[PDB]
RNA sequence: AGUUGAGAAGCUUGCUGGAGGUAUCAGAAGUGCGAAUGCUGACAUGAGUAACGACAAUGGGUGUGAAAAACACCCACGCCGAAAGACCAAGGGUUCCUGCGCAACGUUAAUCGACGCAGGGUUAGUCGGUUCCUAAGGCGAGGCUGAAAAGCGUAGUCGA
RNA sequence: AACCCACUCCCGUUGAAAAGGUAGGGGAUGACUUGUGGAUCGGAGUGAAAGGCUAAUCAAGCUCGGAGAUAGCUGGUUCUC
RNA sequence: GGGGAGUGAAAUAGAACCUGAAACCGUAUGCGUACAAGCAGUGGGAGCCUACUUGUUAGGUGACUGCGUACCUUUUGUAU
RNA sequence: GUCAAGUGAAGAAGCGCAUACGGUGGAUGCCUUGGCAGUCAGAGGCGAUGAAAGACGUGGUAGCCUGCGAAAAGCUUCGGG
């Protein structure tokens, strides 16, 4: 099950006019002042104010 | 699933070695021709 | 369609998981935090916290019956002497999970799942 | 309006225009953020080209870290490398391992 | 006197290619395509050279029967009584004196009336 | 880019290039390409899709590292066990070991490697071969035979 | 049982495999299976015979020549008025 | 792998190195595109945007609208 | 001010066209240490005094070419430079 015909440009980036991404869910700690993920350990091994590891 | 290349040196040197070829009429001018095209190897 | 079943498979016979997480529970009671997946670490909640449960009491059948299930003399003697006197008046809850970002080769969602009182 | 530039990255280029996409005209620290916080492959390369480039424009000029803005991302392709997968039946196909060239253009416009 | 072809063929496919531009694709930008495409539109305009003239005539004339029929005529009343009269005044600047100049529109159709055809 | 011709096309110029070019009029052609399921290279589309090679099975800790699901070590779990274990012939030909490495190769990553660079390692009266002997079969002084090339063969002498 | 085979289903058909896998199946002291060496070859071999096999090739192997065979056939044949 | 600095007449001659076309892939700017049906053009045509210097111009898009079923080869005949 | 009716400019996930810079890619131009074809000459063979064609060695670094041959990128003599 083939193409009877070559997909243009303009379909093929119509395909892929969806996958684009997005990570945006960051966010400072108020004790050392780095980022990290929402809801993760710290980089540097801070969660909510507190050494974990 | 057995292939039809089953390698022995003995079996190699005798159908196609030098000395095989040179008791013949036909394998002293295959080396001929194998030497005239300019062969590297010319018995394999 | 697991409407209201709980439990996951995890890409494994019941035996392979039974083995994992009996494995997992004596891992974290010997070095009482440990890294791992954070669905894996969902559910050796449910595996674990039980045997801290069932070593608050010291009776010969809790700790034959704490070592059917965790198979290790280390971790019988972890639980019973340590984790259980320790957790004595604490109703449930004897560990905390902590996500920590994702592992390299895969993305796996990686957790710490730590003993409270550590 | 200070360049950067990877030449020859083990990435394709349809796969890391994803993440040239994301930090595209954004401050140079959020896009650090955003780099380094990023589920991907392209985004560790990327924050690698985005690290030399700020670094260029604080040795060879003199503009802070807080002034500049990631200007020109742009993912070009580089050599692809040409390669055997046997299949069935007697039959091969050709792979090609793509790469592609990274620049990114810090400035502080 | 080997001669070597291709700094010929590219001229004659730069000049193909200069003519497609503006096209859709495949029809601006490769030669296989964009040489159909030019040559199609060759024949469109071959053929919109005649009707353009075909065309105007029936806006002129759609305009005079506009025109005529607030002055209480028709079209076709209109050109007959122009012809009973004389006015070798045509279609292209009767719809012009139909929209701008509508008094002297208006003093050509009392001359077609006049001749009471 | 402009411009001039009915056309094939011509002419003038901006940028690039950095060493050749050929008014005119004649001579000569490997003289004009879109098709030949045309040849050869580059590159598309399908599509970031299918797959990633038996459904023995993995989980932590510690180290090293720029970075570890995959390397190493420890703890534990599984799997083979008339083999998924040890070995000899054949075939291969350095793949063996140790330092340094990770571009490419490894269907992912790799700090690991049957991969790259450089070094080292293979010790025999007794184990295998040569050497001694012959089987099938080969070759074969002379010899019989055959347009020639050669065929067959005696003495012989190779051949495990 | 090993070993040799290949009757059935299902899978696989771009395969893990240019003929396999898993379940079952046939022979298994013989007209058996197999290693190593040797012999027979292209109107020519060998064949418990099927046009089977003779290096994934077989109603006449492969390769090189005659050779640019031949084709009343098919396809194509390039700038301008 | 680059960003400078140096060499060089020239490094967008930097070793995959003279020139560096087309296919193909990008980034930037302008304009058009989410009530519209088909060989994607062509005739008409508003609007907008740039250069000019303004106008009865030049370049770029082209809302809307009339007409419009590629090229080849073979054929009595092909959008087929 | 409010309420009706009419009317509709921006706001593009992505695309299209043009332009300008790139990337890939190797065409084109120019070039040649390689070929091709003749003419005029040569000398028409080499080998049991071991040939053509090779294997292995030969160097301070040592792989492969090219020379050499355990006297081994050379040895002895004449001659030229």
């Amino acid at each position: 099950a083939v193409q009877q015909n070559k997909k243009s440009r303009s379909a093929r980036d119509m395909r892929r006019s969806h996958d684009a991404l997005e990570s945006n869910a960051l966010s400072v700690e108020k004790s050392t002042g780095e980022v990290h993920l929402r809801h993760h350990v710290s980089p540097d091994g801070f969660y909510r104010g507190r050494k974990v590891v | 699933m057995k292939r039809t290349f089953q390698p022995s040196t003995l079996k190699r040197a005798r159908v196609h070695g030098f000395r095989a070829r040179m008791a013949t009429k036909n394998g002293r001018q295959v080396l001929s021709r194998r030497r005239a095209k300019g062969r590297k190897r010319l018995t394999v | 369609m697991r409407h209201r079943k709980s439990g996951r498979h995890l890409s494994r016979t019941s035996a392979h998981r039974k083995a994992m997480f009996q494995n997992m529970a004596v891992s974290l009671f010997e070095h009482e935090l440990i890294k791992t997946t954070l669905p894996k670490a969902k559910e050796l909640r449910r595996v674990a916290e039980p045997l801290i449960t069932l070593a608050k009491e010291d009776s010969v059948a809790n700790r034959r019956l704490a070592f059917d299930r965790t198979r290790s003399k280390a971790a019988v003697g972890k639980l019973f002497n340590d984790l259980g006197k320790r957790y004595a008046n604490r109703p449930g809850g004897y560990l905390r999970i902590l996500k920590c970002g994702f592992r390299a080769g895969d993305n796996a969602p990686m957790a710490y799942v730590e003993l409270v009182d550590r | 309006e200070v360049a950067a530039k990877l030449s020859g990255a083990r990435i394709s280029a349809q796969k890391a225009r994803l993440v040239a996409d994301q930090i595209r005209g954004k401050k140079v620290g959020e896009a650090l953020n955003l780099l380094a916080f990023s589920s991907k492959k392209a985004a560790e390369i990327m924050k690698k080209v985005l690290e030399s480039a700020v670094a260029n424009a604080e040795h060879n000029e003199g503009a802070d870290v807080d002034d500049l803005k990631v200007s020109t991302v742009f993912v070009n392709e580089g050599r692809s490398l040409k390669r055997i997968m046997p299949r069935a039946k007697g039959r091969a196909d050709r792979i090609v391992k793509r790469s592609c060239h990274i620049t990114v253009k810090v400035a502080d416009k | 006197a080997r001669v070597k072809r291709g700094v010929i063929a590219r001229r004659r496919h730069k000049k193909i290619l200069k003519l497609a531009k503006g096209y859709y694709g495949a029809r601006s930008r490769v030669f296989r395509v964009a040489k159909q495409a030019v040559i199609k539109a060759g024949q469109y305009a071959y053929r919109d050279r005649r009707q353009r003239k075909r065309q105007f005539r029936a806006l002129w004339i759609a305009r005079i029967n506009a025109g005529a029929r607030q002055n209480g005529l028709s079209y076709s009343r209109l050109i007959a009584g122009l012809k009973k009269a004389a006015i070798e005044i045509d279609r292209k600047v009767l719809a012009d004196l139909a929209v701008n100049e509508k008094a002297a529109f208006t003093a050509i159709v009392e001359k077609a009336k006049a001749s009471l055809a």
